C-alpha cells in the first residue's frame, strides 16, 4: 500500500519479489526476480536506473548463492547495480555502485559513489567503503548517518505521494 | 532458432546469433551500420549496449561487422561498440569496448574497465578493473587448460542458469 | 616486556614496524590521501610553515599507527630513524608532534648509517645510502661516524625521475584513442616509479663507456618493450632511453662527481690508519641500490676510478669488498634500528624522554654546547 512503485519501473517475478512498507521504487528501475527472490526492507529508497538482479538460480548441487536482500532504511542511490548483496539495515549505497557475489554489507555502512564491492566481501559495521578495489576508508559516525537516513526517508515520502502513476 | 531472445530485449538491423545464445532483458542490439555476428553459447546480460561502427570508406576504412566469439560471457551493463572478440572472453559488468579492438581468446575484462580503441588485447590476460591496459594478473587466465577449462565451466553455469530461467519463464 | 616502535621516514617511502621482528610489518608510501584534493601531498618536506608541517606529521602518524602497529605507542618506546643531515627544523617538528600531541614515553633521533652498520655486525665500515632526494656517504670507524669525511650529490631517485621525464618527452610514441608525440606535458610520479622498477636495465662498465662515447661522437641499443597506461593510451618506450637515464648517475665529466667518485672523495678525507678498514667494508644501502645489476656497475666504476692517476697517488692498491646485509638494500637502515631498540632496554636510557623534553626544550642535535 505505502510502497510507491513507479510506472516506468519494472518488477519481474512478483511472487519472488518483495517490497516492505513505506518503500520507494524510482523510475526506470529493474527488480528482476525471475530466477530468485528479492527482499526489500521497510523505508528503503531504490533510486532511478537501479538494476536489482537476482544473484543465482539457487539450483546448484553444492554452494548455491544467496538470491537477494535489503535491510530497513536502505538508501540505494541512482544507477546502482545491486546484485547478490545482503544489505544490512541503514546501508547507504553510493551512486553508480556495484555489489558482488555473496557480499555481506553490515549495519550502518556507507558505500562510496562509483564503488565496486567484490564477491564474498564482508564489509564491517560503521565503516566507509572506499577505493577502486574494495577497502576500509575510515570509521563513520552513528549520529550523522542516522540523521541523513531520516531526512532521505522524509523526502522520498513526499515524492511517493504525488506525480507517479 | 535455438537462442533465448527475451521479449523486453531490442534488436535492430542484421544480426545472426549462434546456437544456445542468451539475450537478457532490456539488452540493446543495434546493428544498423553493419551485420552483427554473435558466437555460439554467447550470453548477453541485461542493460547491454551492442553497437557498431560506420564502415566501408575507400581510404583507411573505419570498421567492419563486430564478430563476437563463442562462449563469450558479456556481463550486465556492458558496452561493446565495434570490438572484435575471441572465444571464451569474460567481459565484466559496466565495461566499455573501444571503437576498434582485437580481444584474444581466454580473456577476462575487469569491472568498470575501458577497453582500448585501436588496441589488440593479447591471448590469455585478465584485465584489472580500474586503470586501462594493466599487464599484471595473466597466469591464472592462461591461454588454455586454465582459462579454457574455466570458460567451459562458466559456459556450463551460464547455460544451466539460462535453462533454469527459461524453465521459470 | 615491551617491544618498541621503529620508524624510518623519507620523501618516497617509509619503513615502519616493531622492534625485534626480522623486517618491518608494512611500508606505506610517504604521501597522504586527503578528501577534496586533486593530487596526494608528500608528508616529508623542508623549508615550509611550522604549523602546517605539524598538522601534516600528525595526519601521517595517525594513519600509520592504526594500520601498521595496531596499538597506542603510549605504552612503549619509539625509534625515529632520521637520516643524518635531515634538517633540524624538521627534527624539532617531529619532536613536538611525538611529545605534545601523542605524548609518547620516549623517542630517539639516531642516524641511519650507524644502524645500517649494526645489521652487518662490524664496528668499521664505509657506508653509502642512495635514497630518493640525495645519495649520502658517511664512513664509520669503530662505532663513531667520521663526520667531516662525507659527500652527497643530488643524484638519487628524484634525479632519475627528472631524467626519465626529460627523455620520454623528447622521444615520445603514444597510441591513439599512431604518432602524436608530446600530447601530455607531464606524467604522474607513481607511474614513473613503476617504470623504473620494471623497465630500467642497468648497464655494465664497458657498455656505459660505449654509451658515453656515442653521446659525444649507438652500440648495444636493445632491448626495448612498451609500457601499458590507463585511459587507452599505451606508449612504446624505447630501450636506449632507459639505459641513457641510468647512465647519468655514473656520469663523471665536467662535474668531477658521481655515485662512485663520492666514495673515493669520502675515503680521501679520512685519515691514514682508518683508510684500509673502510675500503675493505664498503656497505651499499638505500632505494636506488635495489635496481637490477647495480652493485657490479658501482664496484667496476669504483675500480676504474682507482686506476686513474689522480687517485693512485693516495689510494693505490685496495681490496674493495662489498659485504652485503641480511635484509634487502632499501630496508637495511630500518633493521638496524629494530636491532638497536628490541634487544637493549639499557640503550633506551641514553635516548631522550618525555620528562627531559618538557623542562629542557629539545632533543640535542650534533651542534655546539
Amino acid at each position: 500500500s505505502g510502497n510507491k512503485v513507479s510506472r516506468q519501473s519494472v518488477l519481474c517475478g512478483s511472487q519472488n519479489i518483495v517490497l516492505n512498507g513505506k518503500t520507494i521504487v524510482m523510475n526506470d528501475c529493474i527488480i528482476r526476480g525471475d530466477l530468485a527472490n528479492v527482499r526489500v526492507g521497510r523505508h528503503c529508497v531504490v533510486k532511478s536506473r537501479s538494476v536489482i538482479r537476482p544473484p543465482f538460480k539457487k539450483f546448484s548441487k553444492g554452494v548455491a548463492f544467496f538470491p537477494l536482500h535489503i535491510g530497513d532504511h536502505v538508501f540505494i542511490e541512482e544507477d546502482c547495480v545491486v546484485n547478490a548483496a545482503q544489505i544490512g539495515s541503514y546501508v547507504h549505497v553510493g551512486k553508480n555502485c556495484v555489489i558482488g557475489r555473496r557480499c555481506v554489507l553490515k549495519d550502518c555502512c556507507k558505500i562510496l559513489d562509483n564503488t565496486v564491492l567484490p564477491p564474498e566481501t564482508v564489509v564491517p559495521p560503521f565503516t566507509v567503503f572506499s577505493g577502486c578495489p574494495g577497502l576500509f576508508s575510515g570509521e563513520l559516525p552513528e549520529c550523522t548517518q542516522e540523521l541523513m537516513i531520516d531526512v532521505t526517508k522524509s523526502y522520498y515520502q513526499k515524492f511517493l505521494p504525488l506525480t507517479q502513476v | 532458432p535455438g537462442a533465448v531472445v527475451c521479449v523486453e530485449s531490442e534488436i535492430r538491423g542484421d544480426v545472426t546469433i549462434g546456437p544456445r545464445t542468451v539475450i537478457h532483458p532490456k539488452a540493446r542490439i543495434i546493428a544498423e551500420a553493419g551485420p552483427i555476428v554473435i558466437g555460439e553459447g554467447n550470453l548477453i546480460e541485461e542493460q547491454a549496449l551492442i553497437i557498431n561502427a560506420h564502415p566501408d570508406n575507400i581510404t583507411p576504412d573505419a570498421e567492419k561487422p563486430m564478430i563476437i566469439g563463442t562462449n563469450n560471457v558479456f556481463e550486465v551493463g556492458c558496452y561493446s561498440q565495434a570490438m572484435k572478440m575471441g572465444d571464451n572472453n569474460v567481459i565484466e559488468s559496466k565495461a566499455y569496448v573501444g571503437r576498434n579492438v582485437i580481444l584474444t581468446s581466454g580473456c577476462i575484462i575487469g569491472a568498470c574497465c575501458n577497453l582500448n580503441t585501436f588496441e589488440v588485447i593479447p591471448e590469455n590476460t585478465v584485465i584489472y578493473g580500474a586503470d586501462c591496459l594493466r599487464r599484471v594478473q595473466t597466469e591464472r587466465p592462461q591461454p588454455q587448460t586454465l582459462q579454457l577449462d574455466f570458460l567451459m565451466k562458466i559456459l556450463p553455469n551460464y547455460h544451466h542458469l539460462k535453462k533454469t530461467m527459461k524453465g521459470s519463464s | 616486556e615491551k617491544t618498541a616502535v621503529v620508524i624510518d621516514l623519507g620523501e618516497a617511502f617509509t619503513k615502519c614496524g616493531f622492534a625485534g621482528e626480522t623486517g618491518p610489518r608494512c611500508i606505506i608510501p610517504s604521501v597522504i590521501k586527503k578528501a577534496g584534493m586533486p593530487k596526494p601531498i608528500k608528508v616529508v618536506q623542508y623549508n615550509i610553515n611550522t604549523e602546517e608541517l605539524y598538522s601534516y606529521l600528525k595526519e601521517f602518524i595517525h594513519i600509520l599507527y592504526f594500520r601498521h602497529l595496531l596499538v597506542n605507542p603510549r605504552d612503549r618506546r619509539v625509534v625515529v630513524i632520521e637520516s643524518v643531515l635531515c634538517p633540524s627544523h624538521f627534527r624539532e617538528t617531529l619532536t613536538r608532534v611525538l611529545f605534545k600531541y601523542f605524548e609518547v614515553p620516549s623517542v630517539l633521533l639516531a642516524p641511519s648509517h650507524l644502524m645500517a652498520l649494526l645489521t652487518l655486525g662490524i664496528n668499521s665500515a664505509m657506508v653509502l645510502d642512495c635514497g630518493y632526494r640525495e645519495s649520502l656517504v658517511l664512513p664509520i670507524y669503530e662505532g663513531i661516524p667520521v663526520l667531516n669525511c662525507w659527500g652527497a650529490l643530488p643524484l638519487g631517485g628524484k634525479a632519475l625521475h627528472k631524467e626519465l621525464e626529460t627523455q620520454l618527452l623528447e622521444q615520445c610514441t603514444v597510441d591513439t584513442g599512431q604518432s602524436l608525440p608530446s600530447v601530455m606535458g607531464s606524467i604522474p610520479e607513481g607511474v614513473l616509479e613503476d617504470i623504473k622498477v620494471r623497465t630500467c636495465f642497468v648497464s655494465d662498465l664497458t657498455r656505459g663507456l660505449k654509451i658515453q662515447a656515442a653521446k659525444f661522437n649507438r652500440p648495444s641499443p636493445p632491448p626495448n618493450v612498451d609500457y601499458p597506461l590507463d585511459g587507452e593510451k599505451i606508449l612504446h618506450v624505447l630501450g636506449s632511453i632507459r639505459d641513457s637515464v641510468v647512465e647519468i648517475l655514473f656520469e663523471q665529466d665536467n662535474e668531477e662527481k658521481s655515485v662512485a667518485t663520492l666514495i673515493l672523495d669520502s675515503l680521501m678525507q679520512c685519515p691514514i690508519d682508518t683508510r684500509k678498514q673502510l675500503a675493505e667494508n664498503l656497505v651499499i644501502i638505500g632505494g636506488t641500490s635495489m635496481l637490477p645489476g647495480f652493485l657490479h656497475r658501482l664496484l667496476a666504476e669504483i675500480r676504474y676510478l682507482v686506476e686513474k692517476p689522480k687517485y693512485k697517488k693516495t689510494l693505490g692498491t685496495k681490496t674493495f669488498r662489498i659485504h652485503t646485509p641480511p635484509a634487502k638494500a632499501n630496508c637495511v637502515a630500518w633493521l638496524g634500528g629494530a636491532i638497536f631498540g628490541a634487544l637493549q632496554d639499557i640503550l633506551g636510557s641514553r635516548s631522550v624522554s618525555k620528562e627531559y623534553y618538557n623542562q629542557t626544550g629539545r632533543i640535542p642535535d650534533w651542534c655546539s654546547l
